[PDB]
RNA sequence: ACAUAUUAUUAUCUUAUUAUUUAUAUAAUAUUUUUUAAUAAAUUUAUUAAUUUAUAUUUAUUUAUAUCAGAAAU
RNA sequence: UGAUAAGAUAAUAAAUAUGUGGUGUAAACGUGAGUAAUUUUAUUAGGAAUUAAUGAACUAUAGAAUAAGCUAAAUACUUAAUAUAUAAAAAGGAUAUAUAAUAUAUUUAUCUAUAGUCAAGCCAAUAAUGGUU
RNA sequence: AUACUAAAAUUAAUAAUUAUAGGUUUUAUAUAUUAUUUAUAA
RNA sequence: UAUUAUCAAAUUAAAUCUCAUUAUUAGUACGCAAGGACCAUAAUGAAUCAACCCAUGGUGUAUCUAUUGAUAAUAAUAUA
């Protein structure tokens, strides 16, 4: 996971990516979640780094922050690479605009 | 592990690649399309997880099948299972049916007769599975030099091994073997003398309609020593050496033919360092007879 | 919106026609 | 979190659409907030008009603008409510499901699927009926 | 004085779907072509994966128009 | 046949419509919500834009049915062969004779062309409840 | 630590051990372009 | 109960002292039935207080990026 967000790695998670956090079935009874990366929070300690994910399920918008180093996630895989038009490091401004995330799950199908 | 095990692994990979749907190969065996495969998540049989990317497959060498033949499965029917799985492929798949060569089937017959011992089942499978090969526009698999000659040698050693004086059935075996051939590469001429040896051993008049009456023409094997080329040199005519030795052992009159003896000694020189395949085959047959 | 532009274009045309009728009268 | 005179959405099929909180039940200071999963007293400020095509209309809705009802807050816009796993979930608009004063089971029979996302903490508080009815529990 | 509802239109907002529109992609498929490797064959060819030339169909994003339905107003 | 019995070939007698194909549900049945009519109904010795390289599906006639690819194989699908200023097509199955898969004869199927039958698209004239509060 | 005080840390430069603040170096955070690109040669 | 550095008991001044819901006992005791225990235990909370910034939100005249209008300056180039 360090190499998944390592600053020296080109193929790292950036604002605009869409990811599918996978939850360990054995350790927890959670369900897989799909979201759009708004911010990648990096702190002085490596362990306390989290991703903020947005998804407009039906007509409700859901923001979720997930500790990237929690032992309840087995892998975060990337579905859609980010576009090269959005101009920022954290895409907090997409909420409410026509640039918003929309329904990710339906678009995949 | 052994040469046969790696050969089985490579052959299985070759078969699975050439058994997938044409429109699915670009999404599986092409590394660049790995992301596409993950995204599409095709539903595989037995309702399992979608397929993972796989390495590409390159054309397979005959030495892999040769190694797999040389691997030891004395009482294991793995050879029969592999032959069934290979012969069950679609006729349209050219690669699967073009990998089979006269040397391959000859080696199958030899290994089946000596090491596996259950020559009856393999010969029944090979002889039975001929129409599909013909539909695969691959009739050269059966030829006098490799397929028919090996069958005659196996028949000779089988008669030697087990006493069978019923001449009619032996004639029927000879006739079915004669008709099973398609390409008819009768060049060395050993087949005619082999059938004569069978007739003397049993006591029936030789009869091979359409047989070309060519004499013994065995090219002189050089006695020089080389690297991988030498390995091939002996193996190239190894079967021929097996045929000559079987003729010499079964037929006492075979000592008259000096060309067979000249071929034998040449091969022997060229093979003095390593063990004699004929003696090794007899020793394996005796050890595995029980 | 294109709806507004089309409506304005139609209204301008019809007002022009009405003015033409008044001038003719 | 919501307080007195906080208008919050209703995501039940019990007719009510918008409700305004009046009180929080299991709290001592009336100025305390209402978190996700605690009973609140609501007065409906918007309702779907009732028809009379079917004789003996089912008592599922029985909602008119002004009636007093109890509800469970099912989702919130707050972004710092931490769970044990360390994650935090913030929704777009707060919502509630009306529940009976005495029995406790919801007034409605099925939540609508188009706005039926509920916080997962509600399950741990013991509201299995709401979570089972909800389309997705995040 | 004032209350509700039902229906219809929109120089309004949101929008499912669909249709069409200006382009993009070191995008996919198959042909052809300039090349790079591995493997296989008999002892020069073919297969595979890449690399430029275009070709026909799709895929994803984007510009624009219309659209179920909902909201707002009359 | 298969050197000892697992497989394979031909014939005969059965099963399989949870695999792949074909065909039918644009009809019939029911109802009267909408529809006062630029679109619906009824009538006309009505009409032209001069209404289809249309046959959906039978009849008469004539001709044709070729090669690859994919599917496990196919009368499934894709690409090519020739054809009424050109273009546009298909499919074999079953039954008996003879050669060493092919040619025959029967039966049922596929496709094209002309004609007929059935059947269709568009327009015109006249009429179609009440309220001008 | 703190209103001024008070408390606490350092005042090493020697035979050996001690970093208080500023500056410097390293790592990291933030900001936002970058594989169509950064340093080197052959 | 006569120094300094440090550790410091008794003591004095003051703070705190809780309450509810559910569950078990138990639908037991009581009661025709309806209804429904005491004693005690645990789990959840409410109210009040103290401390902390690993994480979350706020701030962040540290800093970076984007941008409208106006003015000034450094370097390179051309000229004298
Ligand atoms: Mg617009
Ligand atoms: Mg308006
Ligand atoms: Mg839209
Ligand atoms: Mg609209
Ligand atoms: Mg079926
Ligand atoms: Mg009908
Ligand atoms: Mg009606
Ligand atoms: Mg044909
Ligand atoms: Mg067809
Ligand atoms: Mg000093
Ligand atoms: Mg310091
Ligand atoms: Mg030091
Ligand atoms: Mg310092
Ligand atoms: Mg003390
Ligand atoms: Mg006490
Ligand atoms: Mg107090
Ligand atoms: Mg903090
Ligand atoms: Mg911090
Ligand atoms: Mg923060
Ligand atoms: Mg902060």
């Amino acid at each position: 996971k360090r190499k998944l967000i390592s600053k020296k790695n080109k193929d790292r998670l950036k604002a605009g990516d869409v990811v599918r956090i996978v939850y360990d079935s054995s350790k927890c009874s959670y369900d897989t979640f799909v979201g759009y990366i708004l911010s990648i929070d990096r702190k002085q300690l490596v362990q306390d780094a989290s991703l903020l994910l947005r998804n407009q399920i039906a007509k409700t918008a859901v923001e979720i922050r997930v500790p990237l180093f929690s032992p309840l996630i087995e892998r975060i895989d990337l579905l859609t690479p980010h576009v090269s038009s959005r101009q920022r490091n954290k895409h907090y401004y997409i909420r409410g605009t026509r640039l918003d995330v929309g329904d990710l799950e339906a678009g995949l199908r | 592990a052994s040469t046969g095990e790696i050969a089985k692994a490579k052959l299985d990979e070759f078969l699975i690649y050439h058994k997938t749907d044409a429109k699915l190969k670009p999404f599986i065996y092409r590394p660049k399309n790995a992301q596409i495969l993950l995204t599409k998540d095709i539903r595989d049989p037995k309702t399992r997880e979608p397929l993972q990317p796989r390495p590409p497959v390159k054309p397979l060498s005959k030495q892999t099948l040769n190694d797999f033949i040389y691997s030891v499965e004395p009482n294991s029917t793995e050879l029969l299972d592999w032959f069934k799985e290979w012969t069950g492929t679609s006729i349209r798949k050219r690669a699967i049916w073009t990998y089979i060569s006269p040397i391959h089937v000859q080696k199958m017959l030899t290994a089946s007769f000596f090491k596996i011992g259950k020559y009856a089942h393999m010969v029944g499978l090979l002889y039975g599975i001929e129409h599909k090969f013909l539909k695969a526009q691959n009739p050269s698999v059966f030829d006098i030099e490799h397929f028919f000659n090996t069958n005659i040698m196996c028949a000779l050693h089988r008669n030697r091994l087990k006493d069978y004086k019923d001449a009619e059935i032996a004639q029927r075996k000879l006739q079915v073997a004669w008709k099973k051939v398609l390409n008819r590469k009768n060049n060395t001429g050993l087949a005619n003398i082999l059938v004569a040896t069978l007739g003397r051993q049993i006591g029936f008049t030789p009869e091979l309609t359409g047989l070309q009456p060519v004499d013994i023409s065995l090219p002189d094997i050089p006695n020089s020593s080389s690297g991988a080329e030498l390995k091939d040199l002996l193996s190239k005519y190894e079967g021929i050496y097996l045929i000559a030795r079987t003729l010499l052992d079964i037929d006492q009159h075979n000592a008259q033919y000096l060309e067979l003896q000249e071929f034998i000694r040449q091969y022997q020189n060229a093979l003095s360092e390593s063990s004699d395949p004929y003696d090794t085959h007899l020793k394996a047959l005796g050890l595995l007879e029980t | 919106s294109a709806k507004a532009v089309k409506f304005l274009k139609a209204q301008r045309r019809k007002q022009k026609n009405e003015a033409k009728q008044a001038t003719l009268k | 979190m919501i307080f007195l005179k906080s208008v919050i959405k209703v995501i039940d099929n019990s007719g009510a659409q918008l409700a305004e909180c009046i009180k929080v039940i299991r709290k001592g200071s009336p100025k305390s907030p209402a978190m996700v999963g605690d009973r609140i007293v609501c007065v409906i400020q918007k309702a779907k008009p009732l028809t009379q095509n079917i004789t003996g209309t089912a008592n599922t809705n029985r909602v008119k603008k002004g009636d007093i009802c109890h509800a469970i807050v099912v989702r919130s816009k707050q972004r710092n409510m931490c769970r044990k796993d360390g994650s935090t979930v913030a929704f777009g608009d707060t919502a509630c499901v009306l529940i009976n004063k005495n029995t406790g089971e919801p007034l409605g029979t099925r939540i609508m699927a188009n706005d039926g996302c509920v916080d997962r903490t509600l399950k741990d508080k013991g509201y299995n009926k709401i979570c089972s009815l909800a389309s997705r529990v995040i």
